[PDB]
């Protein structure tokens, strides 16, 4: 029932000292044998131990990170905190907090519940938010049936960006891709979601994109139409 | 002071029982270790603790078929009966002066069914081509294996210039999904009869093709 979730910026500049924060539910920063503890991953790499600490001010480092981090914990809202002072893009990776569990029948010490992980990307390039353009299906496409209708998420920097549509009430049928990076240096990622080629006419879809370090918060409405808008006037076949 | 050494790699089959391996360094050949599962994008999973004389305690809703053994220097992770779910990196990790993980091992489970992709072709929005820009979009989904060739043409004429494409990677539903871009001038596009995207995989090939006449 232990949950762990991360919080922190998504891009900060070298030189910066980096802040993140757990929250912990199902359990208490202030009670049991337990440590509260934060672990990274460079992407494409392995799990490195940073720091842990107790309510009771007792902490432990990584011998390599000691001088540059400070952790502390916050009893009232149940949540840790770590500090890194000074970063470098070596010190870009997705963070996780975990409890650190002391096991009185073994004597043993493991991580027995993790957080979901923050990407912290470390760079001095600016954050772009995305473009957001419906995405809308050839008729040749939708002649079968169903047909896939989407929305574009052009241009942003850094990862991630999260895609719902409808506000999250439609999920049967959505995917959305995994971006790609561009030789410029941006992303650009794609979310579809099938439909009846039917009436559709009868049928909202709206794409909610958020990008969170450049702000950009956008619900995007999708027509439910082809490429070919104006097919209901003419009765042309295209 | 103490470190884990592991092989960064292992792959076996459905079904199969596998066994991923731990080695302790010199001097602590009687340490006591936890293993840790880490599914594509997720944050990792306790799985067990596991003693230097091989007795393992799982963790609160680990399935049985995961198990732990020892010999020596060398802890063991047993997975009995391969799921496609079991594929992941799995970290051990223990503790002595501070807290220690291996450097991880990806497990590549094979044997799934082959599958061809679906290709999904946009032709550039209204919107964008307002903006004076125009991306074609094309989505490759549904494949297995994961390796795929994507070429673009203008016509009939081969394009290089402007594309962008993902690697490919596995998707919920334990497939391969990639993407391929196009950027063109409005210009271009209105140019030219019809634009394509062609997918190889495994030496077959799939096509789907737009027009600027098809839309309106
Ligand atoms: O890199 S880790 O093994 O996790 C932490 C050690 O202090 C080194």
């Amino acid at each position: 029932q232990v949950q762990l979730q991360e919080s922190g910026p998504g891009l900060v500049k070298p030189s910066e000292t980096l802040s993140l924060t757990c929250t912990v539910s199902g359990g208490s920063v202030n009670t049991g044998s337990y440590y509260w503890s934060w672990i990274r991953q460079p992407p494409g790499k392995g799990l490195e131990w940073i720091a842990y600490s107790s309510v009771s001010g007792t902490s432990n480092y990584n011998p390599s990170l000691k001088s540059r981090v400070t952790l502390t914990v916050d009893t009232s809202k149940n949540q840790f905190s770590l500090s890194v002072r000074s970063v470098t893009a070596a010190d870009t990776a997705v963070y996780f907090c975990a409890r650190l569990n002391y096991d009185i029948l073994t004597g043993y010490y493991f991580f027995d519940f993790w957080g979901q992980g923050t990407l912290v990307i470390v760079s001095s390039a600016s954050t772009k938010g995305p473009s957001v353009f419906p995405l809308a299906p050839s008729s040749k496409s939708a002649s079968g049936g169903t047909a896939a209708l989407g929305c574009l998420v052009k241009d942003y920097f850094p990862e991630p960006v999260t895609v719902s549509w409808n506000s999250g009430a439609l999920t049967s049928g959505v995917h959305t891709f995994p971006a790609v990076l561009q030789s410029s240096g941006l992303y650009s990622l794609s979310s579809v979601v099938t439909v009846p080629s039917s009436s559709s006419g009868t049928q909202t879809y709206i794409c909610n994109v958020n990008h969170k370090p450049s702000n950009t918060k956008v619900d995007k409405r999708v027509e439910p139409k082809s490429c070919d808008k104006t097919h209901h006037h003419h009765h042309h076949h295209h | 002071q103490v470190e884990l050494t592991q092989s960064p790699s292992a792959s076996a089959s459905l079904g199969t029982s596998v066994k991923l391996t731990c080695t302790l360094s010199s001097g602590h050949s009687t340490y006591a270790i936890a293993w840790h599962q880490q599914r594509p994008g997720k944050g990792p999973r306790y799985l067990m603790n596991l003693s230097s004389g091989g007795r393992h305690t799982r963790g609160d809703g680990i399935p049985d078929r995961f198990s732990g053994s020892s010999s020596g220097a060398d802890r063991y992770l047993i997975i009995s009966s391969l799921q496609s779910e079991d594929e992941a990196d799995y970290y051990c990790q223990t503790w002595d002066a501070g807290m220690v993980f291996g450097g991880g091992t990806k497990l590549t489970v094979l044997g799934q069914s082959k599958a061809a992709p679906s290709v999904t072709l946009f032709p550039p929005s209204s919107e964008e081509l307002q903006a004076n820009k125009a991306t074609l979009v094309c989505l490759i989904s549904d494949f297995y294996p994961g390796a795929v060739t994507v070429a673009w043409k203008a016509d009939s004429s081969p394009v290089k210039a402007g594309v962008e494409t993902t690697t490919p990677s596995k998707q919920s539903n334990n497939k391969y999904a990639a993407s391929s871009y196009l950027s063109l001038t409005p210009e271009q596009w209105k140019s030219h009869r019809s634009y394509s995207c062609q997918v190889t995989h495994e030496g077959s090939t799939v096509e789907k093709t737009v027009a600027p006449t098809e839309c309106s």
